[PDB]
RNA sequence: UUAAUA
RNA sequence: AUCGAGGACUACCAAGAUUAUAACGGAUAACGAGGAAUUGGGGUUCGACAUCGGAGAGGGAGCUUUACAGAUGGCUACCAC
RNA sequence: AUUGGAGGGCAAGUCUGGUGCCAGCAGCCGCGGUAAUUCCAGCUCCAAUAGUGUAUAUUAAAGUUGCUGUGAUUAAAACGCUCGUAGUUGAAUUAAUUACUUUGAAUAAAAUAAGGUGUUUAAAGCAAAACAUUAUGUUAAUGAAUAUUCAAGCAUGGGACAAUGCAUUAAAAGGAACAAUUGGGGUGAUUCAGAAAAUAACGGGAGAGGUGAAAAUCCAUGAUCGCUAUAAGAUGCACGAGAGCGAAAGCAUUUCACUCAACUGUGUCCAUUAAUCAAGAACGAAAGUUAGGGGAUCGAAGACGAUCAGAUACCGUCGUAGUCCUAACUAUAAACGAUGUCAACCAAGGAUUGGAUGAAAACCUUGUUCAGAACUUAAAGAGAAAUCUUGAGUUUAUGGACUUCAGGGGGAGUAUGGUCACAAGGCUGAAACUUAAAGGAAU
């Protein structure tokens, strides 16, 4: 670009827009989360971009469907980000 | 494929200065790339540089100040005998007072002036005006 | 040398295209290189539309049109005045 | 092959590419000893047998006087110019002459129709001083 | 770019800048090893074994927990397959294409891609022999691979 | 429709 | 056998040796080197001939004397003179 | 004091007498057809000078043989494309040899460079003297340190960059796996369409084709035309695009299988497995060949009719091989982007194809980002220019890796030799001789 920004201190917004690899220090866009079951109270921890059917550990209200890039959680499944 | 990382770095730096850019980024960092920059700093051709660690042979950001006309690497690093110095400078450098070669020797990576002082030859890396 | 950047064709990401027949010469030209024009006309000329409408056996029958796509080789497009030879700097205009 | 250990191909490429030099190949292949009436010799001697006159090229007009010579070393038959003005009258028949080249021009040179050799002696001294 | 076609994609994974296990992870190496150990006995490739742990057990990187890679873990337990996983899957595709080619003799694109696949096999087999993974007596043959791959 | 050469 | 190593030669045994990093062949108007001519650097071409090494005495071959020769301003035989 | 010259290259005469496209000069361009700056002479001066012209060859010029150092879109020149061995080149990373580098050892002179020395200078020689007025004395005088010097061999200090050695990470290197897709990618079967033409039946009753005008031809055995029925061959309109897929050639009715490839997504695996590649190997339009089937349309050859001075052609009618399928050959194209493959950096945009990800309720409108075929602007970079900008840019400030090809135009992709093919032909492939131009972009 003709106009140039600092290459050591990129903004929070600028790094978020960039590709997951083309950042200053590459970081994954994925995360680990747990899903409370609709059927029971147990929380099953799983990858954000899981590539298989996600079942509860108790039963199996299947909690997610793998769809080419991110888990398709059911509309009644609530999750939080595991930090 | 990336055969010479130093060649990629010096082409990035030369391209940045022709466009007048303030700072440039080099993706693969090496010991040899760092040594070449240190030689260029001692002659005050680049202000400074910083090295970020990406756990994957991290990146280098170099600050340029309107002084580096051209830094280029030299393909296969010829074994430069001490008697072949002035033959190389007469070919690669603009005059007898302006530029400096870069050589890798057993005493480290040094330019032609102090390698002559230390009385040691070695493979030639590159140059800069 | 190269009078045109696209070589007079419309083929970019392929190696071969099927042939079509010139509507006037019968020549074989590739589908992209052919000069394609579309025609939509009534089956009755502007003079005779009044005559047909006068003595008709139908209430308000609307006259149909004819639709056909005509493809011309370069030689028969220039000769038939379908396209003209343009200026060197006016060749680039694609509108 | 610009590498440090790539000296085999670099040396072998110049061997092959040097054979495309028209001026260099001609001086190396075996043709100067078979297809050259003069040979390596700068000058050659022969016997005059016929006095000839060759018409010049289209943009010129006139007759180029010359002689037909039978060389001693080989036995070939050639044609030789007779330098400056009126030097053909000085050349007799069945006598030894010294034949010596010309420049080389576009191969042929100065009597136009294919002649490439000029008589420098008539037994005597010179088809100069003569 | 790719080895055999002019395609050029950069679809990669991005390891985070944290070589240690995350704070919220509590399972020790004993559970990780045995859970991985049970999966190996079921006939699962090492690449798929790690994915199952990541998706189900939340152990996304095994080297961050146990300090050693999956293949090193499997070798210590002796459950590493004799034929390396990447080479095994390549010979599984060469067999499958060849079987289709027996009935469809006129398929000229399958013959080309079978040639590319077998060239890959000879590249991997040569490398693994220099790495001493495969004994020098190993050799890929069409008449033989149908049985071992099966 | 036909129109060769210097 | 030789002054002596050695397929240098003999007897028996085995199937080995060289090759795309160019073997085996073909050409040279080819004796090799120190060197010579011309060259900004790199190079290109030449070197029968001062000096060092090799080979030859019209063509091969075989020998004598002797410390040293397969000698030829030594010998024997054949070919051409 | 001679040799060569006085149009240009190239310093020197637009002086005078003859010669009249003749004689001739002329290395190249060229001058000479009667007023020659170039011929033959006279005078003058131009260069060098005891030397000066000519002829052949070496070197420089030649960055027209390239390591330093060339060119390949259009001037000559990127294999049709992919796979592939030798060869070449190979990411970052660690506080026994070889290679590299520094010093030497040892190594014939002459020669080269270079130290001293008034052979009267100089080329030479390695001697002579400088002064001691020299026998005495410097003096037991000089010998250039005389240095080289490449490719090997020996020793020594260093281990940065490298090769063979024998345990780091997880490359916007590569490969594998999985999830969701994309694909006129390929193969097989199935299946739809009606144009053209053929046949059957019926109506009609004199023309129809074809052309610039006609003619040859078809028709009263009922043609052209109209409707309805059939059975094969071939084809796959409109949708169809500077859109998609494929290594290239190439790929278009819809269904079902069998495959394959790629993109995207990934806290999945391996850990350098990579790039380019002589020899070698798959695929390779159309035409052509061999043997079956099919044979509708068109149609090299051929036969007619026109046109023309002629017409073996263009125009019209008929029509064999062929065009179509199966099996096997052939291996060539303006096989083109006339632009090799891989990799890095790189000015402003708008749009599009396939994903991922937010917002706005599959389809569509927007933000970001990855991959693909392209397009527009440039006072900038490059180039001989046209033009190139997802390079033909980062190149006299010349070097990222590898392979192929070119050396003025012809002769000529010809002859011969070798090899492949049933054949046509394909791959490799000169020389003699000839010639000052041939050629590229622009006004």
């Amino acid at each position: 670009p003709l106009i140039e920004v600092d290459l050591l201190n990129p903004t929070a917004a600028s790094e978020a827009k960039a590709h997951k690899m083309k950042r200053l220090v590459p970081t994954p866009n994925s995360y680990f989360l747990e899903i409370k079951c609709p059927k029971c109270g147990a929380t099953t921890t799983t990858f954000s971009h899981a590539h298989r059917q996600i079942l509860c550990q108790k039963c199996g209200q299947p909690l997610g469907q793998p769809t080419g890039g991110k888990l398709k959680l059911t509309q009644q499944c609530k999750f939080r980000i595991k930090k | 494929v990336r055969v010479n990382v130093l060649a990629d770095a010096l082409k990035s730096i030369t391209n940045a200065e022709k466009q007048g850019k303030r700072q440039v980024m080099i993706r693969p960092a090496s010991k040899v790339i760092c040594e070449f920059l240190n030689v260029m700093m001692k002659h005050q051709y680049i202000t400074d540089y910083t090295v970020v660690d990406t756990h994957r042979s991290g990146k280098i950001v170099v600050n340029l100040n309107g002084r580096l006309n051209k830094c280029a690497v030299i393909s296969p690093r010829f074994n430069v005998t001490l008697s072949e110095f002035d033959k190389w400078e007469a070919n690669l450098l603009p005059s007898r007072h302006f530029g400096a070669l870069v050589l890798t020797t057993s005493y480290g990576i040094l330019d032609n002036t102090e390698a002559r002082a230390k009385h040691t030859g070695g493979r030639i890396l590159g140059f800069f005006y | 040398t190269s009078k045109r950047r696209n070589n007079g064709r419309s083929k970019k990401g392929r190696g071969h295209t099927q042939n079509v027949r010139c509507s006037h010469c019968g020549r074989c030209v590739p589908k992209d290189k052919a000069i394609k024009r579309y025609q939509i006309k009534n089956i009755v000329e502007a003079a005779a539309v009044r005559d047909i409408s006068d003595n008709s056996a139908l209430t308000k029958y609307k006259l149909p049109k004819t639709y056909m796509k005509l493809e011309y080789c370069v030689s028969c497009g220039i000769h038939g005045r379908v396209v003209r030879v343009r200026s060197r700097t006016d060749r680039r205009n694609r509108l | 092959a610009r590498g440090l250990h790539a000296a085999r191909k670099m040396l072998a490429q110049r061997r092959a590419n040097k054979w495309a030099d028209k001026e260099w190949k001609k001086g190396k292949l075996v043709t100067r000893y078979k297809c050259n009436p003069l040979g390596t010799a700068s000058h050659a001697k022969g016997l005059v047998q016929e006095k000839l006159g060759i018409e010049t090229k289209q943009p010129n007009s006139g007759i180029r006087k010359c002689v037909r010579v039978r060389l001693l070393k080989n036995g070939k038959k050639i044609t030789a110019f007779v330098p400056r003005d009126g030097s053909l009258n000085y050349v007799n028949e069945n006598d030894e002459v010294l034949i010596s080249g010309f420049g080389r021009r576009g191969h042929a040179v100065g009597d136009i129709p294919g002649v490439r050799f000029k008589v420098v002696c008539v037994a005597g001294v010179s088809l100069w001083g003569l | 770019g790719r080895m055999y076609n002019p395609g050029r994609g950069i679809s990669r994974r991005c390891i985070p800048y944290r070589r240690s296990a995350p704070s919220w992870l509590k399972t020790s190496t004993l559970e990780v090893i045995d859970e991985m150990c049970k999966l190996a006995k079921k006939g699962i490739a090492p690449s798929q074994i790690g994915a199952i742990m990541r998706d189900t057990h939340g152990v996304g990187l095994v080297k961050s927990v146990t300090g050693s890679k999956v293949l090193r873990i499997l070798k210590l337990a002796g459950l590493a397959p004799k034929i390396p996983e990447d080479l095994y899957f390549l010979m599984k595709r060469a067999v499958s294409v060849r079987k289709h080619l027996e009935k469809n003799k006129k398929d000229k694109d399958a013959k080309y891609h079978l040639i590319l696949i077998e060239s890959k096999i000879h590249r991997l087999t040569r490398y693994y022999k220099s790495a001493k993974v495969l004994e020098a007596s190993f050799k890929y043959d069409a008449n033989t691979a149908s049985a071992i791959v099966s």
